[PDB]
């Protein structure tokens, strides 16, 4: 037939720079930092907790639900008691956060109270501070918006204005009221913070809030489950976690699992490899998760990211509020948060649980060596399954926040890096979600590693992250992330595939950011650029002759160490390349060469003359690219050399007539484009 | 002082 | 008019063609499926457009069948008539289940799973089942729900005909 | 001052390949996309083409008058051209290009080709003639230029690429297979831009004073022949040296020898016509010519068939004869025609006067 003469001819002119213009992609107002770094600096833990004296209101069952921050308070006698569990909830505060001071107020008076929260105002006198109030001893609080605390005697409740309160308190703060009837707190505070304002004319904003209860209900009196039950969700959420799995009809289908066994789970909350440590590590990445699909972006960011101490209280929220429902109370948050005690990832840590707790009678007993969940592994692979067909924008992939917790350890590294790779591929919008779910700090900080597994794989994220966002060349080298890329590309053995990305991260690093430029040129990349300029891979002399080319752009020091390595002479070799992209960056580079100076004698003058004689000779160049590349170039030498082309010009109505005249071809030229700006530049002198 | 805690 | 599509239809997909052409015929059902107040071009339309789909690597082929099965299941789910909801929920063979394994696919046939009709239960249950290797991570934790609701069915029930086709499921 | 210096979008737009994917099957290789689809069909109707052209060449040229269409441009026809498989008959003149159809009989579009009032579009070339085709556009002075969407009906002109080759005309000769296009005129240099590398790949010296007034060229077997001003006609081996080039010099005409045109066989022959209007049939391997005839004694402009051997001339006293290889008559037409053109496949000929009116002819 007479179709292999058809499919067998080279189509001339139809590529990239040809269909599409020769222009740059207009890059997005990119809104995913936060520089709204707030943090919590000190907490306050105000405890009305007068121990065995039950207030009139609530007549507690016989057996009653005695626990309280996992003491029996009744079995110690009543100070101590009362300094144990300051001191217990001082401990469990500190896990979610180490580095704050903890004043711990018991059995308070007003005053007292009062001294305290000033205090902490003055400590931390702009930044975010805890209050933490319980209030078990003291009767259920007011409609009047009143609180009740002690007298110096412990006869009488005295109370304790909202707006007394939220006058000694600063204006960025957080409360968590664990108390029976807590809504009414919230709302009492709300409205109080509206009348400051109206009054104001003739807080809210900042304050956030946290109570275990609506207005109209009461806290559970259940004997198994602890009186802190609010408390102890939101800083001791994997103890409940488990206890409350316990106490299930889910637990049928795990026979020999008692509450006996879930005290000494062997482990800890940081040790990721051990079973008590690797549930904590998929709770975190299951709330967070939750969190993600749910809330709309900007109150995302405000809760679970900002600060540390308030994204652990909120994610551990997220188990209060599936927990207290099911005995008959609701929390309530003052950012109001959507329901999310029916989302389908709470099913996954339910299994997830059950695993990783019917191995441990195996475990306790004998001495069976744990073994790893499938969580994070079977979590992937759904990212996995998503990234096949969904390069769509449709519904966004579900597990997002949860391959980022796998990059926190060796064990799912590797595979997680290619999958978010496979992600940051699919275009810019991807970038832009995972820049959202806070991948960068800990990518970034992956460049710290020494592994080289991961020189491929950190290599081609950084490639498509500084694609989108020119603007992380602040954050590279602050850390000497540079340096780590400088190595990337010094490397012989490395594919030539992954030193383009290389070579094109440090043109990007590099681009008009002067401390970067500093950087990069004492890392000794003008050597590394050299040696890989003559490779057999056509990208890559392109983006290596850019790195060149954006170095030594209004930075007289690069072209000082360009001068002592030949760059210049080795760099005309590109000018007569088979592709018109290299000779384009060839060309580019060259031009930029000679752009900056500071008025020097012999050598400067001498070498600008040998590189626009050889520019002078890409006038007979098919692609107009190059040509538009080389008015550019030669633009940059006009505007050092005025001087001497106001009289050459003046002259016509041996070097700079020739430059002249190459400026008369370029703009009595065939193309458009370049009879343009030829014209323009020509002009400038005119 | 990253918000979680990262093993390298 | 319309008597006549029904063996159309029949035609298109019971003897082999050599076309790729029919790229545009599944995409042009699209239109007999949603329409046809007429029962019977439905339930033929689907079982064509599973038929037609063994194709099912590069990238046009794929979207179409990916766009086809959220037509063709979304029928599968939500439409009134129980005999159309049973024959295209069979029709999704082990031939399509790398998009079933999909989030959105499998969010809908979860759906199924808790069906009106006994018969569409059994059957979504044997599908969701087989996927349970491909897409562990959805599927494994929903399937031990639908374990823990069976449980309770056989036990706290006292209803005869509600044990029998738990212990049956 | 510091105002002067431009930034070209180069290192941004080369900055998008890393926003653009790279994992998956490019939009081409994918067996049922459209796009593919769409090529492939056009490809069966080329193929198609060359059929029938093919049949009618076998059936044994009779005679030809047949006028498919009379209309008038509003400039005077300078050259035209036939693409090869849609009917787009490009006719341009000093400035513009009049794209006409044939089947319809329709004006389809109008360009200007950018150039200045003393220049004038002395040849023209269809690049990609098989699938997605351009319009290559020399003019006299030295500007090559190079058109996309050239008769579409939801979009305008668009230029792709253009840029100076050189500095009778100019004169060029697109090869589809090898790449390459070479350019000719008033200088002592045949220029071989490969389009690819988008360089100026040889420059072969012609030695020779006067203008190159036609040039054809060989694939396969490398052959640029180029016939001058002063009546020579030069062959060129590519693979010599350039202080060798010079395979052949056999001058047997005098004057601008209008036509030297090559046949694409292994049997190749060299059609010479000179403005004193006699053909000298040469082959490559021989000092002097093979066949003779005499045509017209005052010759204008001349074409010469691709596939069957027709050669069709123009005459200062209004005829257009149009014999066969062997010099024997078929037709002598009564009305500067100064535009000849052949189909490549079909045995059309198209005619433009020096009054502005076009025609095309057909042998049934």
């Amino acid at each position: 037939e007479a179709d292999l003469t058809d499919w067998n001819l080279p189509l001339a002119f139809m590529k990239k720079r040809h269909c599409e213009k020769i222009e740059g992609s207009k890059s997005l107002a990119q809104s995913w930092r936060m520089k709204d770094r707030m943090k919590t600096v000190s907490v306050a833990l105000v405890l009305c907790l007068n121990v065995g004296v039950d207030p009139p209101d609530v007549v507690k069952t016989t057996p009653c639900a005695r626990l309280e921050c996992w003491i029996d308070p009744l079995s110690m006698g009543p100070q101590k008691a009362l300094e144990t569990i300051g001191a217990n909830l001082q401990k469990q505060y500190e896990n979610w956060q180490p580095r704050a001071r903890y004043k711990q107020s018991l059995d308070p008076t007003v005053d007292e109270v009062k001294k305290l929260c000033t205090s902490l105002r003055r400590n931390a006198k702009e930044e975010r501070v805890l209050f933490h109030y319980n209030g078990h001893g003291v009767p259920r609080p007011t409609v009047n918006g009143e609180v009740w605390v002690f007298n110096k005697n412990y006869t009488q409740y005295i109370p304790l204005s909202i707006y007394d309160l939220q006058t000694w308190m600063g204006s960025p703060s957080i409360f968590v009221y664990d108390c029976s009837n807590a809504g009414l707190i919230v709302k009492s505070f709300k409205q109080f913070a509206l009348q400051r304002e109206q009054e104001l004319e003739v807080s809210m904003k900042n304050c956030i809030q946290l109570a275990a209860c609506e207005a109209t209900e009461l806290l559970p009196m259940i004997p198994d489950l602890p009186a802190d039950l609010f408390t102890s969700c939101l800083t001791t959420p994997i103890k409940i976690a488990l206890r409350w799995f316990c106490m299930q009809k889910c637990v049928s289908l795990v026979p020999g699992v008692t509450l006996d066994l879930i005290e000494k789970i062997p482990g800890r909350l940081n040790d990721r490899r051990t079973p008590l440590g690797e549930l904590n590590w998929i709770f975190t990445a299951i709330t967070d998760t939750i969190a993600w699909n749910v809330l709309p972006r900007d109150l995302f960011q405000k809760l679970f990211r900002q600060d540390l101490l308030v994204a652990s209280l909120f994610r551990n929220f997220l188990l209060a509020e599936r927990i207290m429902r099911s005995y008959n109370c609701t929390p309530v948050s003052s950012p109001r948060l959507p329901p999310t005690y029916m989302h389908a990832m709470w099913q996954a840590w339910d299994l997830a649980v059950d695993i990783c707790l019917s191995q441990l009678p195996t475990i306790i007993e004998e001495g069976t060596a744990f073994r790893h969940s499938p969580f994070f592994a079977e979590q992937l692979t759904a990212f996995q399954v998503w990234l096949t067909m969904g390069v769509e924008n449709r519904n966004p992939p579900e597990q997002l926040p949860i391959v980022l917790q796998v990059l926190l350890s060796q064990v799912h590294r590797l595979r997680a890096l290619d999958l978010l790779g496979r992600f940051l591929d699919l275009g810019p919008w991807a970038v832009s979600l995972a820049l959202s779910v806070g991948i960068f700090p800990y990518v970034l900080k992956l460049l710290q590693s020494s592994a080289r597994e991961l020189r491929p794989l950190l290599v081609f994220i950084w490639a498509k992250i500084l694609a989108v966002d020119s603007s992380c060349q602040a954050d590279l080298v602050k850390d000497n992330g540079h340096k780590y890329f400088l190595s990337v590309l010094a490397d012989p053995y490395m594919p030539a595939e992954h030193r383009t990305m290389t070579a094109f991260i440090l043109a990007v690093i590099v681009n008009s950011y002067h401390t970067g430029q500093e950087a990069c040129l004492q890392g000794n990349l003008i050597a590394i650029c050299l040696e890989q300029l003559n490779d057999p891979h056509p990208l890559l002399r392109q983006w290596v002759a850019i790195c060149l080319g954006r170095i030594w752009q209004n930075f007289d020091s690069a072209r000082w160490c360009g001068v002592r390595d030949s760059a210049h002479e080795k760099l005309y070799s590109l000018l007569s390349d088979p592709i018109p992209e290299v000779r384009c960056a060839a060309v580019f580079a060259l031009g930029t060469f000679v752009g900056n100076s500071a008025e020097r004698t012999d050598h400067s003058t001498t070498i600008d003359h040998n590189v626009a004689m050889m520019l002078a000779q890409l006038v007979s160049d098919g692609s107009p690219m190059v040509r538009k590349e080389l008015v550019v170039a030669l633009s940059h030498l006009v505007v050092q050399y005025e001087s001497n082309f106001c009289t050459v010009a003046l002259q016509f109505i041996s070097v700079y007539t020739q430059i002249w005249r190459v400026l008369l071809h370029l703009a009595a030229d065939p193309y458009p484009e370049v009879s343009d700006v030829a014209m323009k530049v020509l002009n400038s002198i005119a | 002082e990253s918000q979680f805690e990262m093993d390298i | 008019x319309v008597g006549s599509i029904t063996l159309a239809l029949r035609t298109l997909g019971s003897f082999e063609f050599e076309g790729h052409s029919l790229t545009q015929f599944v995409r042009h059902c699209a239109d007999h499926f949603l329409n046809s107040e007429h029962k019977e071009i439905r339930m033929e339309a689907a079982r064509t457009c599973s038929r037609l789909l063994t194709p099912s690597v590069s990238q046009t082929a794929v979207q179409v069948v990916a766009d086809v099965l959220s037509k063709l299941l979304v029928v599968g789910i939500t439409d009134p008539d129980p005999d159309i909801r049973y024959c295209v929920l069979a029709s999704l063979d082990e031939r399509f289940d790398a998009h079933l394994a999909q989030a959105e696919n499998l969010q809908a046939l979860f759906v199924a799973l808790n069906d009106q009709v006994f018969e569409i239960r059994e059957l979504a249950i044997c599908t969701v089942g087989r996927l349970s290797s491909m897409n562990p991570a959805f599927v494994m934790p929903f399937l031990r729900k639908m374990l823990i609701q069976i449980l309770t069915e056989l036990e706290h029930s006292g209803i005869g005909r509600i044990k029998e086709q738990s212990a049956r499921m | 001052f510091i105002s002067a210096t431009v930034q070209t979008g180069f290192c941004d737009w080369s900055a998008r390949y890393f926003a653009q994917p790279v994992m998956k099957i490019p939009e081409e290789h994918d067996l049922e996309s459209q796009i593919r689809k769409e090529r492939e069909w056009r490809f069966l109707r080329n193929s198609r083409v060359r059929r029938q052209a093919q049949q009618v060449i076998q059936k044994g040229i009779t005679r030809l008058d047949d006028q498919i269409f009379l209309n008038r441009n509003p400039g005077v026809p300078s050259v035209v051209k036939f693409h090869p498989f849609t009917p787009c008959i490009a006719v341009a003149d000093k400035d513009s290009i009049c794209f006409w159809d044939w089947e319809k009989g329709e004006k389809l579009d109008y360009f200007h080709n950018g150039n200045p009032r003393y220049t004038r579009v002395t040849a023209m070339e269809y690049l990609n003639g098989q699938d997605c085709s351009l319009l290559l556009t020399a003019t006299d002075d030295g500007a090559i230029r190079v058109w996309k969407n050239f008769a579409d009906l939801e979009k305008n002109p668009e230029m792709v690429t253009a840029w100076q080759g050189l500095s009778a005309g100019m004169v060029v000769d697109w090869e589809q297979e090898t790449g390459l296009l070479m350019s000719s005129g008033d200088v002592r240099i045949v220029r071989i831009w490969d389009t690819d590398r988008e360089m100026k790949v040889q420059d072969i010296p012609t030695g020779a004073d006067s203008c190159v007034t036609s040039l054809s060229c060989d694939s396969h077997r490398s052959l640029i022949v180029a016939g001058l001003g002063d009546g020579s006609i030069r062959v060129y081996d590519r693979r010599m040296a350039l202080s060798e080039c010079r395979v052949m010099t056999y001058r047997e005409h005098t004057a601008w020898v209008v036509k030297a045109s090559l046949q694409k066989r292994p049997d190749g022959h060299i059609v010479s016509v000179s403005v004193n209007g006699d053909v000298r049939i040469f082959d490559p391997r021989m000092p002097e010519s093979v066949n003779v005839l005499q045509i017209v004694k005052g010759l204008t402009a001349l074409d010469i068939h691709p596939q069957a051997d027709l050669i069709a001339c123009g005459s200062v006293n209004q005829f257009t004869a149009i014999y066969n290889s062997s010099g024997e008559l078929i037709n002598n037409i009564k009305y500067a025609i100064s535009c000849l053109a052949f189909h490549p496949h079909w045995p059309h000929l198209a005619v433009g006067s020096n009054d502005y009116y076009i025609s095309v002819y057909s042998v049934e």
